[PDB]
């Protein structure tokens, strides 16, 4: 089937990724977009683009009818679903087939059969792939619960079926203590939740999230592409992926893939599939699940094989046979991928929305791939996923690849919202990660090492910040001079020169909570003598531009260094391969609005979300820390708390109402 | 058109000459005296 | 050992060379610099740079203590010494080891064992590598001297142990004449030097400087990389290098390398080494020495193997095994390297210091590599080596490579100081060099043709120079017009138009010592009719810019050509692939300052150097050509001579004094 035009039923980086390969093959590209995505990079990248309605994905990117209607109107012969949204939707893949449109992915049967865990495990067990797992039991007989505990093997955890927060949870280390701990857990669960139903879920070992890229065709021929380690995950969310998985022998991986390949032939899977395995410390592996789509982390596989998996998806969806034999496939080097998230690691990895005010990126080479769907000035959306970009590297050795990624991460700069980049730098430099001692609990286990506090800046950094401020003033002076008739007047110089004496400037900079006093002396030769406390520094430098980024070249006491300088609002940002430092310029009181509105009408909704609970009547006396309302946003519970001990004047929302971000929730009586 | 080459004034003084050494020393002292008095003012 | 940061204990091109590979591997780079190198390309290229003191290398780049101190302060795990300076210093390599810093090079034992000729020959002979050589003898018995002459064969040269200039030297063609020639040499030596000690050094022949790149590892595995011909040398300074060596069979080179490899295993040499061989006209080879470092000419090896030898040095210093097996290594094509020196070949290859006022370069392609540590406007230093850049090419055939280098050399332009480029063009076009008939005496033997005088320019070149001058005037007129309110006035044109007649301009240009009168007529169509003597030329052209270089596109009598035009001071420089021509614009007397100052003082010191001898008292009558003083600069003797027959008024320096360049040495009485 000749695929000359493809619709991409997705957005952001994955839409750009698919379009890059489609255009490389001479295939015409059709984008779809929501109202919020009208100016997105994948819209501008496509040959045609169509609106599919408002910003909520349920009314846009998940609207099967609209996607099919655009595919018909654009005369697209094929739909590429990408990842997420409709990519694992069986009804959508069957609807494409009914409408004579090629779904670029697995058949609707394979999507269905893999979408239900019990069905998928039964098929995998019948295909030879191992089925073992630790699971909860809905039977509540003490004999049945005890028999299941034994099968799972001690130690086991008893938990209540209803409730949260550790209530009704008992640890059982042996068979002798089982009865006492079960009765203890039941009494606590009955008291807390009015339910004595207990669950029995334990897994003695679940260390590795090792997964295999598998590719199938309509013919039924199946091939594997080595394996990937995704063990470094936070809340199951994958954070760093690597290929090949470290410490797995070529022979072991060959066997690992072959058992998965037989299952792939068994469902005659067409298109890319991934067999997810749990691997123990002895490298025994068991089937967990099969993701019936392209994985997010497919680039680490592409970097070690030299394949384009989207190109293979388009060819196989057109009906061609697999391009290379298993013998032809060869492995060279090692590769790593880090997920760049709009998250605050210091605040429990809360997702953050906001503008990408600065988005400088590392220069890209064949080893360094920037999978970016966003550009500077783009706004991250509450409706869509928070990922900003994915960084992948290939190297001759795994250790060299880790070094390259860390150097590259420093070159990546993101201002305007919080990101996980500094967390990824700490993680990729952790000794156990460098050793390849990874498992699914790595982030919980090393939490303290991975998250760390700010440290006081060095005096050299303060000198560089002062030099940057002075040079910015000089640039402003030159800009003004450009438009003046007296172009060459000596007054336009930034020498700060005096007759028979030297000019010394008293500057103040804030590092964290500390005010730093810097005495800057303008020397005749053009250098600066800066004194901080009892130490004197000789500083000289200039500003130069590389691309769109201004760079500061400075020498402090004979030590020369280069850094990227950004001065936004009252903060000076200095980016150097050593690190990044922020220095705050004090704001004069007069400029600060005097007597700013002081009263704040209750905490503002953390985000747009439904109000699930209201704990305050129209007139109620509350004390600081008294919960006022509970709000659920994108399935995340937030409890609003009383800011003051003032009595409540009024309530602006009731239960079930949807409250927009930063809208007043409670009115407090003036005191 | 301002591309014409022209002559320039000035000659290189004889730094080794005793007169130049003496004149530099005397004038330098006056300048140093001027500088320190301004510092006090 | 993880090498994440490297200090480069060197300057110029080799520092940039090492940093390029370190940055390609994601390794952080630390430069060191003298006060004279503060603005050098390798300082700006590094991630960090540190001052190591004043311009003299003994107080900067040779200061082991300062280099170690910077390595500690920068937290560099490794030091790359490059070539020269501390790269062959055993004490420095042992000091790095004592301080826990990785020396990227051979072990201190291998440096020591190769640094003494007698020790190195004894090790090489024991390793199977041949030890034969022609050497001087310190014994002075007539019987002993005669037995040695016989040992080295006949003919032999007798020389005095003391003295220079051919005094006390005798050729002995046979054993029968030995006694008479020895007694003749002794009488002359005793008379001239009060010493009758004779030396007996006469290798039969030393035709080829063929050398092998060898690489070793800490494990002790050793590999070779074919061979390089360095026979084209001037005063034991290598000038053109070529890999592979012409006329050596693959089988012969394989054997040649294997004998060297056994020696490399014998000293368990780690890092790159070079076994230098003398090869005869029958391709018998004998070990000369082993350079315990990266060679300057390593790029010709890299171009024929596709390896990066600095990358291998970093990996092996980190502890990794050799990347490729001897079987994996393969040879394709042939490569050449020419060294661009700041030398005057016409003045006996005297080194020249000065500014690089123009430094245009050939465009670089994978075959064409410009190893340049200097940029336009850089000043060559008396303290450091005079090399400006090294040019290397790779081609399918050796003849094609020679053609490419010569075309490339013409594109290289250097104004501001004398260079060996025209000498390299004559050498690379010499019939015996084209044939591959090279030996260590090639430059002495062919000196007559390799150095040649200037020839009178053709009338077409003079026409092109006049056209360039006219177009420069037109450009100046346009520049003035840009800033005027009357932008479109016909007066701003450069038509040189008259009413009812044609304007003819009388221009004068100087070619060498000859004044050329050119009558230029401004035609209505915009062309020019130039008459030189009895010949008329029709000239038309324009100026266009490629990059930063202005190009003149002209057609003379229907012949079209392109050349690079530079007009500096009163000289017009025209660079074309045919050649380069300089034309002098006469300087009007009135602007000549009309101030001639006879010849005050005597010859100015050729350079900054110690005064070794003074031949003139405070009042002494001298005649032109009377030696006044002797000065040694960078180990090069210069004798100052009397400019006039005037009596000496005074002397500004005494013996042992250091005299700066161009400082008056003698005062002459006014006459
Ligand atoms: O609703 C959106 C997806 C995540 C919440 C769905 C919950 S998880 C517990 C329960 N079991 C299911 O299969 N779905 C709901
Ligand atoms: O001093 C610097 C190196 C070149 C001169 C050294 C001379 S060469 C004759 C004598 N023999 C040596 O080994 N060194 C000195």
């Amino acid at each position: 089937r000749n695929i000359t035009k493809v619709l991409i039923a997705n957005r952001g980086e994955i839409a750009c990724r698919v379009m890059r390969t489609a255009k490389k093959l001479g295939v015409q590209t059709v984008a779809v977009y929501s109202e919020a995505d009208r100016n997105s990079m994948h819209v501008d990248m496509a040959d045609e683009a169509y609106s599919i309605g408002p910003a909520p994905s349920q009314q846009s990117y998940l609207s099967m009818e609209k996607i099919i209607q655009v595919a018909k109107t654009s005369a697209a012969q094929a739909i590429h679903p990408g990842c997420g949204f409709l990519s694992e939707n069986m009804e959508f893949a069957e609807l494409c087939k009914q409408e004579g449109i090629i779904f670029i992915g697995p058949p609707p049967s394979a999507i269905r059969d893999m979408g239900i865990k019990s069905t998928s495990k039964s098929i995998m067990a019948a295909a030879g792939v191992p089925v073992v797992e630790g699971y909860h039991g809905e039977d509540q007989s003490d004999q049945c619960l005890k028999e299941h505990a034994r099968r799972i093997g001690y130690p086991v955890m008893i938990k209540a079926v209803r409730g949260g927060g550790g209530k009704g949870m008992r640890i059982v280390r042996s068979e002798q203590e089982f009865q006492e701990q079960l009765e203890s857990a039941r009494r606590e669960a009955k008291k807390s939740f009015n339910d004595d139903a207990m669950l029995i879920e334990k897994f003695v070992d679940t260390p590795r999230h090792v997964e295999v890229q598998v590719f199938g065709d309509h013919h039924g021929n199946a091939v594997y592409l080595f394996e990937r380690d995704c063990s470094v995950q936070r809340r199951h969310q994958k954070i760093i992926e690597e290929a090949p998985a470290p410490g797995i022998k070529s022979e072991v991986r060959k066997k690992l893939g072959e058992a998965a390949v037989r299952a792939a032939k068994a469902v005659n899977y067409v298109g890319a599939g991934t067999v997810e395995f749990i691997m123990d410390s002895k490298h025994n592996f068991c089937f967990m699940e099969m993701n019936t789509r392209l994985q997010v982390e497919h680039p680490v596989t592409e970097m070690i094989t030299g394949t384009d998996l989207v190109e293979w998806q388009l060819r196989i969806a057109a009906g061609e046979k697999i391009p290379l034999s298993q013998e032809e496939i060869t492995l060279q080097g090692h590769a790593f991928e880090a997920r760049i998230y709009a998250e605050d690691p210091s605040n429990n990895f809360m997702p953050v929305a906001g503008p990408l005010v600065h988005l400088s990126t590392p220069r890209a080479d064949p080893s360094t791939r920037i999978e970016t769907g966003v550009r500077q000035g783009d706004e991250v959306s509450v409706h869509y996923d928070p990922m900003i970009a994915k960084l992948v590297v290939w190297a001759a050795d795994r250790q060299a690849a880790l070094t390259k990624l860390r150097y590259s991460l420093r070159q990546y700069n993101i201002v305007g919202l919080h990101t996980n980049i500094d967390f990824l730098l700490n993680l990729s430099g952790h000794p156990e990660f460098e050793a390849g001692n990874v498992h699914t609990d790595f982030i919980p286990q090393h939490h303290k090492q991975l998250l760390l506090s700010r440290k006081a800046a060095a005096k050299e950094s303060l000198c560089q910040a002062a030099l940057g401020l002075i040079l910015k003033e000089k640039a402003m002076t030159d800009t003004f001079t450009l438009q003046a008739h007296d172009q060459f007047s000596p007054f336009s110089s930034s020498s700060g020169r005096r007759l028979n004496i030297s000019y010394t400037r008293n500057m103040t900079l804030k590092d964290g909570k500390n005010n730093v006093a810097i005495a800057v002396t303008y020397n005749h030769d053009g250098s600066y003598s800066m004194q901080i406390e009892d130490k004197t520094f000789q500083v000289l430098g200039n500003l130069y531009s590389e691309g769109d980024c201004t760079y500061l070249k400075c020498s402090v006491n004979g030590v020369a260094s280069k850094a990227k300088l950004i001065i936004l609002e009252n903060t000076i940002y200095l980016f150097s391969k050593e690190g990044s430092i922020e220095i705050d310029i004090p704001v004069p009181k007069y400029l600060s609005s005097v007597s700013s509105q002081e009263t704040q009408g209750g905490p503002l909704a953390p985000m747009t979300g439904t109000i699930e609970k209201v704990f305050v009547k129209a007139g109620d006396k509350v004390k600081a820390g008294d919960s006022l309302m509970v709000m659920i946003a994108m399935k995340m519970e937030h409890t609003i708390k009383s800011p003051k001990d003032g009595t409540v004047k009024k309530v602006f929302y009731r239960e079930g109402a949807q409250a927009n971000r930063h809208t007043p929730l409670v009115e407090f009586e003036e005191e | 058109y301002h591309g014409d080459s022209v002559a320039s004034l000035g000659t290189q003084p004889d730094l080794g000459s005793a007169l130049y050494q003496e004149n530099y020393k005397q004038m330098k002292a006056l300048v140093n005296q001027l500088h320190e008095r301004v510092e006090h003012i």
